C-alpha cells in the first residue's frame, strides 16, 4: 500500500538511479537475478512499495527509465543489477538534444513523450494505493532538465491531489563541465517551482568536498557520489518500509516542512560518515549523530546553512534508541543556536524513529532542512545567466527552435522574484 | 475587512442580469444545460450526481470549450472558486459530489465573469463603445489578452 | 452487568492501548491466546465456551501499527473485524482526519460501536484515547465524539488526551490541530485528562531512574493509573466509586473538565523494600508538585476538588488522618467557596505487576485525580505558540485546501479566551 | 412420507445444482459416492441396501456441462439415465428452445418425472432452477412448466430464477428472452425468488471480503438459501412451516407472487467469534438494504408480507421481542391494508459448513422471504431496455426464424404493462 | 458432436491453413506423425471437432484443400505437420487461373468443382452433428476469390440451416500486389454478402503495423502474419472444445453479434501481444488484457476504429480467472467510453471464459467486434474501382469468357447500397 513509482531521465539521472536500485535490492536482500535470499520476515512485508511481483516468484522494480539517446540505457543494463530493469519500460530516440534545452522541450521531447507517458499512465492506473512519484535528473542537461520538466507538468496536470518528489542537481560555478549550463538551469527552475510538490537540491561540488574532507579518500569517482545520493534517498522512505516508533510518510514531511507553497527547495546530509580508519575509534551515539547531522560541511549542497536562518527542519532516525535522548538531543540543539532558527515559529524540527537500521550500520540519520541560505545559489545561477545573457551569446540555437527571448525574460524574472521572496522571510520579525 | 467582503456579495447574484445567464441557464436545461447534463451523463459518476445536477468537471469543460477559460476568466482557480460559490450552501451527503442543483455552475460562471473582469470585461468595454464584435474581433481581443496574461 | 468501551485511535492510542491490555489480561488471569488456563465481565465478554473477547475497538488509517498487532502474540484475542484500518494517513494534517478521509472510515467504527453496545446491558460508559497532536487522532477523535454525543446522549465519555510538552515537541504544526481538537472536545466530552509526555519522563528519570527511557515505559504508567481508576468497578472495596459519581464531585461547572493526575508510589525493586511505604508518605508523594501526570505547577493556583483513588490494605482511619495532615499545610490552599474538596475511594486489590516492567509489587498505592485553577497556562502558552504563526498565516494552505473554511481557525481561539477568562473569573474569592 | 423434486435446466441451473446437492450430500452424512458410512427421505430415496439417488434431474442441450458432471467425483451418485442431455445448443435464441429442439427434449424429460412421480408418495411440490437470460433454459423452463402445469394441476411449483443485473450483463440480447420468459411464468409458476447477480457481488465483496469472487462462491449462498427453506421438513422445529404454507400468507393475489429474498449472518472464520451474533444484530442485518440477494432498494416501496425462518438455538421470545422493534422504526412501513405481515419459523438444527468454502460455522442463522412493492423497478427498466431496441425491431430475425410469431413480443410487452400497472394499484391506501 | 470441417482455397489460404493446422495440432499435443502425445486428459475429449480417427490410432484432419494450380499444395505437403493431410483430399486443376476472376468462377472454376463438392458432401453426411463450415480464402486473387466464393454459394444452397464462416483477406491500397485486385475485390464481395453467416476481414498492411509496432520486430515474414492469423482463428473456437465457466459456441456468438442479416462483417484482435524483451516486465491480469484489446492499433484491420461506434461487441477470455471482475472490467470500459458505442442498444458486450489457456500463455483473449468503421475499407476498394472502371482498363480479359459490364455495375450498386445501409444506423437514434 501506498506505493511510489520510479522516473528518472538522462544519463546523470540514470547513473543516480543504478546505486539507488543496487542499495534498495541490497538492502532488501533481492539476488540480481530477481530472488529474494533475505534473513529477516520484515524484509517481504511491505515490498509492494518498490517491487513489483510477476510470475515464477521474481521481482521487479516499477522503474521507468528514459534519455534522447540510447547510449545510457544500453551501458546500465550491463551493469550490476541491470537484468530487473523490465525491458518493455526502456523508451528512447534516435538522436539525442546535445544539451540544448528547447531541443528537448519543444521539438524532440514533445514528439517522443508519448510513449513514455502511456507506461507511467499503465504503471500508475494499476498500482494499490498511489503515494507519489520521485524523480531524479539533472538541471545541468538539455535532454534531462527539459523532458524531465515537461513529463513533471504532465504528471501533475492529470494527478493534482498525489505528491511528487524530485532530486535535482543544480550545476555549481566551480566544477563546470558545459558552457550553457545556465540557460537550461535557469530554465529549469522556472518550470520546476510551479509543479513539484517537493524538491531536493544536490551539488557535485558538495559531494567532492564531502568526500575529500570527512571521508578521507584519495580518489573520489561518480561511484562514492551516486552511493552517497542513493543512501540518502532510501533513508527518506525508510519508515515507510519498516515499523518504527513513529512512522511519517513523505505527505507528513510535505505538511510539517513547507510554510507556503513556494517555498519546497530543500538540502539534505546524512549521518554518520566515517573513514575507513577512524570507523573504529568512534562511537555511535545519538550526540554523536547529531553533532555531525547538524554540522555545516555535512550538507549535500555548497550553500553555508549559518548565512541564514532555518525556518523549520526534518531528522529521521534509524535503529532501535530511547525517544526522551532524541527529544531532549533536538531541544538541546535548537536552545544552543537560537540565532539561526527563525523566531516567529516555535519548535520547528521534527524527528521521526525507525526501528529497522541500514544494512551495516547500527544508527543513522537523514536530515532534511528547509533553511533561508538556498538564495546564494539561484543568487550565483542568475548572476551567470544575466552575464550571459546580455550579449545573446549561444542565444541562437535556442532561438531557431520556436523559443524566443520573451520567455527568458520571463524566467528571469520569475526567478529573481523567488530569490526575493524567498529572503522575504528571512527579515520578518514578530 | 474580511468581514466587508462577505457582506459584499449575494446582491449580484440576485440581480436580473446574472440571473437572465441563468434564466438563460434554465434555458441551458432547455437546450445548452441539457448538452451538458447529457455529458455528465457520460460520467459513470452520475450515480452519485443527481439525475438534474451537472458535475464540477462538466462544469469546468463547459468553461475551457467555450472559451470562458482562458478568455473572459484569466485563472483556472476563479472557475473553482465560482463553482464553490454557488454551491456553497450545499452539504456533501453520502460522499456524493456537489452538483450544479439549479446553478453552482451558474454560479461559478458568474464567478468567473466577476473573477476576472479580463477577456468578457474587453468586449463589454468594446460593446459599451458601440462597437460590435465580430467572432473575429473577439477572437483577437481574447488571443491579446491571453498573449498579456501568459 | 457493567460495562466499559474503550475506544482507541492513532498511533499514540494503539501504542497505549497495547500497554493498557497487556495489563488488563494480566490482571484477569488471562493468557494471550484469550483463554483462561466474575469480575471480567467490565472489560470482556463470554463466547460461550472459551476465549474471552475486549470490548475495545482500534481505529487508524494508516495500516503500519495495526498489522504489527495483527502479527503479535496478541493476534488471537482481538476480534478479527474491530480493529478497523485505512490506506492513506493524514499526515498531521486536522482537516484530512475531519473532512476527507475519516468520514468514509467513521461509519465503519459506529457499526462497530453499535454492535458492541447492543451487546451490554449496563453499559457506565466510554473510553477514549487520542494523541492530540497528530492529524487522524484529533480529527478521527473530534468525528467519533461528535457522532457518539448524537447518536447516545447522556452517556458518559472520558478523555486521556496527550497533550504536547511547553518546549519539547516532535511535530512543528501540533499547535494548530491541538487548539482546534480542544475547541472540538471541550464541548463534547465529560472528563479529560492531562497527559503529556516531558513531566512523565521527568517521574521516569526522577523515581524509576532510567536515564534513556522508550514510549513502553510511559504507556505502561499510564495504563496503571487506567487500571486504578477503574478497579473499583470489579473489585470488592470498603468505599467505591463509580464513574458516573464524577461530575457531581469534580466538576464544579460544565465547561471546567480539564484536570491532571499523579500517581504514588513509583519505585524499583531495588530500594522498594528498604521503606515501610505507609499510606501517609505515599500520600504526601502524591500531592508534590514533582510528581503531577502533567508540566504544570499546582503552587501557581488554587484547587477546587480532589478525587484520590487507595487500592491495597489501606484502613479509613489513617486515610483521614492523612487528608488532615495535607488540610494543615499552608503550600497547599483550596478555593474559598469549597470547604471539603476530597472523595476518598478504598479498594483491596493491590496493583499487579507485569514482568519485565520497571515497578515493583507494594501492597499500597494511591492515584489522584485532582482539578486545580493552575491548568490555564498551558491554555496560554499553547494559545502564545497558536498567535506567533497564525498572525503570518503560516501552514493554513495544507488546511484550506482540505475543505475548511478561512475562519474556522479564528472560534477556536476566541473559545480559548473564553475558557481563560472563566478559569479566572472561577478563581476569585467572593 | 414427505417428497419434493428438483428440476435443473440450463448451465446456470446445473451449475448452482451442483452447488446445493454438495450441501445436501454433507448435510445429511452422505458420501460423495451415495453410501453411508429417517430424514434423507424428503431429498433422497432408498435402494433398497445401499446407495441413495437424489430426487433431481438435469436437463441442457449443450453436452459439456452434464459430461463435467458424469465424470466428477459425483460420477456415482446420479442415475445414469436422468441426465438428459442435447446436441444442439439453443444459442441465447428463446424460439429455438420453446419451437425448435426443446420440444423433441421434453417428451423424454416427462418421461422421468413422471418415473419419479410415481415413486414419491406424499409429494409435496417441485423445485425448478433456471438462469433467465439464455435460450435453453428459458425456454425449456417455460415448456417444462407449461406441460407441468397441465400434467398435474394444482402441485405447487417453486422457481429460483437469475434475473439480469441493471447494468452488468454478460450478452447483448438477453432482455428479450428475459420478458418473453417473465410472460410465460407469470400465469404457469407459483412462487418466482429474485436472485441477480450483481446484488451478490457487493454481499460477497463487504462481507466477505472477496475481492475476486467467481460463480461457486455465489451458488453456495444460493444453495444455503435453499436449505434454510427446506429445513422445516426434515428437522424437528418448534414452530414448523410447510411449502403448501405460502401462497395463504405470502401471496396476497394470484398475479403477484414475486419476492426478493436475504441472509444472514454472512461472516467469516477470521472475525466471526469476535462478536456474539445475538438474534436481535442477525434479524436487524437481515432487513438492511444493502444486504439483500437481488439489487432492489426496499426503501422506494412498502411491504406486503414478510416469511423469514430461522435455525439453530433460538428462542421464540427473542424473536418477537426483534419483531417489535422492526415494527418500531420509521424507515421500515408496511401497507396500509395488512396489520401484521410477519409469518416466523423456528427450526433446532443449526446451517452446516462446507470444507473449503466460505462461510464459517454459527450457531444461529436468519432467512427472509419478504414480498415488497418496490420489486416494480426491475420490471420498469428491463421494460425501458425491451423498448429501445423493440423500437428499431433489431435482432427479430434471429426469431421470426426460428417458428414465432411476430406478434408474439407485443403481448409480453402488454403483460409486463398490466403486471406494473396491478403492483401500483396494490400499494396505494384506502 | 457439434464438430466443423475445414475448407480452403488459393495460395493465401493454404498458407494460412499450413500454420492454423499447426497451431491446432501443438494445442492438441499430435505430432506430425498423427501420434497423440499430450499430457492432460482434455487433450482428447474433444478432439473430433477437427479430427478424424483412422485405424491404427492416429488422426487426419478432415479439411479439404484446393487449388487452381499444382505448386502451392505440392509445397505445403513438404512443411512440417504436412504428412497429416489426407491426400484423397487434394483437388487440383493443370491451367490456373492468372488472377482473374472470370476464369476461376466461370470457365475453369465451374467444371472442377464437382470434384470438390464430392468430397466436401462425403466429409459433412458423415460427421455426428454438423456445426457448420469455415472458409479461408483471399479477396485479391482470381481463382480464390471465384472458386470459393462460388462453393459459398453452392453449400448454403444444400445446408441452409448450418452456419458458415468465412475468413477473408482483402486487399489493402497500401500494400498492392496485383494491379486488378479492385475488380476481383468488388466482385466477390458482391456474392459474399448474400450467403455468408460470418465474415471476418484481415489485411495485411494491419498485420505489418502490429508486427512492426507492438512486437517490434526487425524482420517480418509471412509466417509471423500466418501465426498471429492462426492464433485469433484458434481463440473463437476454443470453448467449443474445452470447458468454461460460461460456454459459448459460433451461433451463440451469430445470435448476440448480428442485428440485422446483412451487417455481418467483423473485425478482430488478439490479446497479449509483447515483445521478448519486455515480456518479463508485464504481468498478465485482466485490466492489462482489456486494455491492449479495445486498443486501436491491435485490430488486425486498418480502419479505424474510434471514428465510429460500435454496434456490438464480443470477447472470449482464456484461462481461470474470477467472472466479477471481468464483468466490472466490462462495464467500466463501456462507460468510459460511452460516445463510441451506439445508445439505443444498451449493454452491447458478449463476454465468455474458458478455463483451458492457450499452451505457454496463462490468460488470453480473442475480440470480435462489429463496428460501423469498417466502412472506410469499402469505401477506398469501391474509389479504385470506379477509378479504373470509368476506361474500361483490363475488361476485355473478363469480358472475353462470358461475363459483361452488367454485372460489374449491379455489383458495384450493390455494393455502395451496402455501404449506406451500414452507416445508416451509425446516425439512427433513438
Ligand atoms: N505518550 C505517548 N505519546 C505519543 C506516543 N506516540 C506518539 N505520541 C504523541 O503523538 C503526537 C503525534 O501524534 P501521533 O499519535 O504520533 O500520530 P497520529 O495521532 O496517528 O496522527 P498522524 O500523524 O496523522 O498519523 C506526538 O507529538 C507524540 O508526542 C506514545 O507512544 N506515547
Ligand atoms: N448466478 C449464476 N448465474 C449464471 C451462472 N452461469 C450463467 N449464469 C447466468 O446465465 C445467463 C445466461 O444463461 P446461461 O445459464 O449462462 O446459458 P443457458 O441458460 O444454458 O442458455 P444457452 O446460452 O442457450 O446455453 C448469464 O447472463 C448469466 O448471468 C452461474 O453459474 N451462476
Ligand atoms: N553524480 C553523478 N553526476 C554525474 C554523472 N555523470 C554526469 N554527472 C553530472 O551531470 C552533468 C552533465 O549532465 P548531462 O549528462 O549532460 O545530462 P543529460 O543532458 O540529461 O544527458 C555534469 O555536470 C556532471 O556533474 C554520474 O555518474 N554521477
Ligand atoms: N498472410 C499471408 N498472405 C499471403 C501469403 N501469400 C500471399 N499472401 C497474400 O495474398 C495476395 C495474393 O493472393 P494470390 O496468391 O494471388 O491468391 P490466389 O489467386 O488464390 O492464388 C497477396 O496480396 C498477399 O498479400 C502468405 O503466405 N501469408
Ligand atoms: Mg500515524
Ligand atoms: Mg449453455
Amino acid at each position: 500500500m501506498r506505493e511510489i513509482v520510479h522516473i528518472q531521465g538522462g544519463q546523470c539521472g540514470n547513473q543516480i538511479g543504478a546505486k539507488f536500485w543496487e542499495v534498495i535490492s541490497d538492502e532488501h536482500g533481492i539476488d540480481p537475478t530477481g530472488t529474494y535470499h533475505g534473513d529477516s520476515d520484515l524484509q517481504l512485508e511491505r515490498i509492494n512499495v518498490y517491487y513489483n511481483e510477476a510470475t515464477g516468484g521474481r521481482y521487479v522494480p516499477r522503474a521507468i527509465l528514459m534519455d534522447l539517446e540510447p547510449g545510457t540505457m544500453d551501458s546500465v543494463r550491463a551493469g550490476p543489477f541491470g537484468q530487473l530493469f523490465r525491458p518493455d519500460n526502456f523508451v528512447f530516440g534516435q538522436t539525442g538534444a546535445g544539451n540544448n534545452w528547447a531541443k528537448g522541450h519543444y521539438t524532440e521531447g514533445a514528439e517522443l513523450i508519448d510513449s513514455v507517458l502511456d507506461v507511467v499512465r499503465k504503471e500508475a492506473e494499476g498500482c494499490d494505493c498511489l503515494q507519489g512519484f520521485q524523480i531524479t535528473h539533472s538541471l545541468g542537461g538539455g535532454t534531462g532538465s527539459g523532458m524531465g520538466t515537461l513529463l513533471i507538468s504532465k504528471v501533475r496536470e492529470e494527478y493534482p491531489d498525489r505528491i511528487m518528489e524530485t532530486f535535482s542537481v543544480v550545476p555549481s560555478p566551480k566544477v563546470s563541465d558545459t558552457v550553457v549550463e545556465p540557460y537550461n538551469a535557469t530554465l529549469s527552475v522556472h518550470q520546476l517551482v510551479e509543479n513539484a510538490d517537493e524538491c531536493m537540491v544536490i551539488d557535485n561540488e558538495a559531494l567532492y568536498d564531502i568526500c575529500f574532507r570527512t571521508l578521507k579518500l584519495t580518489t573520489p569517482t561518480y561511484g562514492d557520489l551516486n552511493h552517497l545520493v542513493s543512501a540518502a534517498m532510501s533513508g527518506v522512505t525508510c519508515c515507510l518500509r519498516f515499523p518504527g516508533q513513529l512512522n511519517s510518510d513523505l505527505r507528513k514531511l510535505a505538511v510539517n516542512l513547507i510554510p507556503f507553497p513556494r517555498l519546497h527547495f530543500f538540502m539534505i546530509g546524512f549521518a554518520p560518515l566515517t573513514s575507513r580508519g577512524s570507523q573504529q575509534y568512534r562511537a555511535l551515539t545519538v550526540p554523536e549523530l547529531t553533532q555531525q547531522m547538524f554540522d555545516a560541511k555535512n550538507m549535500m549542497c555548497a550553500a553555508d546553512p549559518r548565512h541564514g536562518r532555518y525556518l523549520t527542519a526534518s531528522a529521521l532516525f534509524r535503529g532501535r534508541m530511547s525517544t526522551k535522548e532524541v527529544d531532549e538531543q533536538m531541544l538541546n540543539v535548537q536552545n544552543k543556536n537560537s540565532s539561526y532558527f527563525v523566531e516567529w515559529i516555535p519548535n520547528n524540527i521534527k524527528s521521526s524513529i525507525c526501528d529497522i537500521p541500514p544494512k551495516g550500520l547500527k544508527m543513522a540519520v537523514t536530515f532534511v532542512g528547509n533553511s533561508t541560505a538556498i538564495q546564494e545559489m539561484f543568487k550565483r545561477v542568475a548572476e551567470q545567466f544575466t552575464a550571459m545573457f546580455r550579449r545573446k551569446a549561444f542565444l541562437h540555437w535556442y532561438t531557431g527552435e520556436g523559443m524566443d527571448e520573451m520567455e527568458f525574460t520571463e524566467a528571469e524574472s520569475n526567478m529573481n522574484d523567488l530569490v526575493s521572496e524567498y529572503q522575504q522571510y528571512q527579515d520578518a520579525t514578530a | 475587512i474580511e468581514k466587508v467582503s462577505n457582506v459584499k456579495i449575494k446582491e449580484l447574484f440576485q440581480k436580473d442580469d446574472v440571473q437572465s445567464v441563468y434564466k438563460t441557464n434554465e434555458f441551458k436545461l432547455s437546450q445548452l444545460f441539457f448538452y451538458l447534463k447529457k455529458y455528465t451523463y457520460r460520467e459513470i459518476s452520475r450515480q452519485n450526481i443527481a439525475d438534474n445536477e451537472i458535475s464540477y468537471k462538466t462544469f469546468n469543460w463547459f468553461c475551457y470549450r467555450f472559451n470562458i477559460y482562458p478568455e473572459i476568466i484569466s485563472n483556472p482557480k476563479d472557475i473553482l472558486l465560482i463553482y464553490r460559490s454557488v454551491t456553497r450552501n450545499k452539504q456533501v451527503i453520502d460522499h456524493k459530489p456537489i452538483g450544479l442543483s439549479e446553478e453552482e455552475f451558474k454560479e461559478a460562471m458568474l464567478r468567473i465573469s466577476i473573477k476576472g473582469k479580463k477577456i468578457f470585461n474587453k468586449f463589454s468595454e468594446q460593446l459599451q463603445k458601440g462597437i460590435n464584435l465580430n467572432e473575429s474581433e473577439m477572437a483577437k481581443i481574447a488571443d491579446d489578452e491571453n498573449k498579456e496574461s501568459n | 452487568m457493567r460495562e466499559v468501551i474503550s475506544i482507541h485511535v492513532g498511533q499514540g492510542g494503539i501504542q497505549v492501548g497495547n500497554a493498557c491490555w497487556e495489563l488488563f489480561c494480566l490482571e484477569h488471569g488471562i493468557q494471550p491466546d484469550g483463554q483462561m488456563p466474575d469480575a471480567f465481565n467490565t472489560f470482556f465478554s463470554e463466547t460461550g465456551a472459551g476465549k474471552h473477547v475486549p470490548r475495545a475497538v482500534f481505529l487508524d488509517l494508516e495500516p503500519t501499527v495495526i498489522d504489527e498487532v495483527r502479527t503479535g502474540t496478541y493476534r488471537q484475542l482481538f476480534h478479527p473485524e474491530q480493529l478497523i484500518s485505512g490506506k492513506e494517513d493524514a499526515a498531521n494534517n486536522f482537516a484530512r482526519g475531519h473532512y476527507t478521509i475519516g468520514k468514509e472510515i467513521v461509519d465503519l467504527c459506529l457499526d462497530r460501536i453499535r454492535k458492541l453496545a447492543d451487546n451490554c446491558t449496563g453499559l457506565q460508559g466510554f473510553l477514549v484515547f487520542n494523541s492530540v497532536g497528530g492529524g487522524t487522532g484529533s480529527g478521527l477523535g473530534s468525528l467519533l465524539l461528535e457522532r457518539l454525543s448524537v447518536d447516545y446522549g447522556k452517556k458518559s465519555k472520558l478523555g486521556f488526551t496527550i497533550y504536547p510538552s511547553p518546549q519539547v515537541s516532535t511535530a512543528v504544526v501540533e499547535p494548530y490541530n491541538s487548539i482546534l481538537s480542544t475547541h472540538s472536545l471541550l464541548e463534547h466530552t465529560d472528563v479529560a485528562v492531562m497527559l503529556d509526555n516531558e513531566a512523565i519522563y521527568d517521574i521516569c528519570r526522577r523515581n524509576l531512574d532510567i536515564e534513556r527511557p522508550t514510549y513502553t515505559n510511559l504507556n505502561r504508567l499510564i495504563a496503571q493509573v487506567i487500571s486504578s481508576l477503574t478497579a473499583s468497578l470489579r473489585f470488592d472495596g470498603a468505599l467505591n466509586v463509580d464513574i458516573t459519581e464524577f461530575q457531581t464531585n469534580l466538576v464544579p461547572y460544565p465547561r471546567i473538565h480539564f484536570m491532571l493526575s499523579s500517581y504514588a508510589p513509583i519505585i524499583s525493586a531495588e530500594k522498594a523494600y528498604h521503606e515501610q511505604l505507609s499510606v501517609a508518605e505515599i500520600t504526601n508523594s502524591a500531592f508534590e508538585p514533582a510528581n503531577m501526570m502533567a508540566k504544570c505547577d499546582p503552587r501557581h493556583g488554587k484547587y477546587m476538588a480532589c478525587s484520590m483513588m487507595y487500592r491495597g490494605d489501606v484502613v479509613p482511619k489513617d486515610v483521614n488522618a492523612s487528608i488532615a495532615t495535607i488540610k494543615t499545610k499552608r503550600t497547599i490552599q483550596f478555593v474559598d467557596w469549597c470547604p471539603t474538596g476530597f472523595k476518598v475511594g478504598i479498594n483491596y486489590q493491590p496493583p499487579t505487576v507485569v514482568p519485565g516492567g520497571d515497578l515493583a509489587k507494594v501492597m499500597r498505592a494511591v492515584c489522584m485525580i485532582s482539578n486545580s485553577t493552575a491548568i490555564a497556562e498551558v491554555f496560554s502558552r499553547l494559545d502564545h505558540k497558536f498567535d506567533l504563526m497564525y498572525a503570518k498565516r503560516a501552514f493554513v494552505h495544507w488546511y484550506v485546501g482540505e475543505g475548511m473554511e478561512e475562519g474556522e481557525f479564528s472560534e477556536a481561539r476566541e473559545d480559548l479566551a473564553a475558557l481563560e477568562k472563566d478559569y479566572e473569573e472561577v478563581g476569585i474569592e467572593t
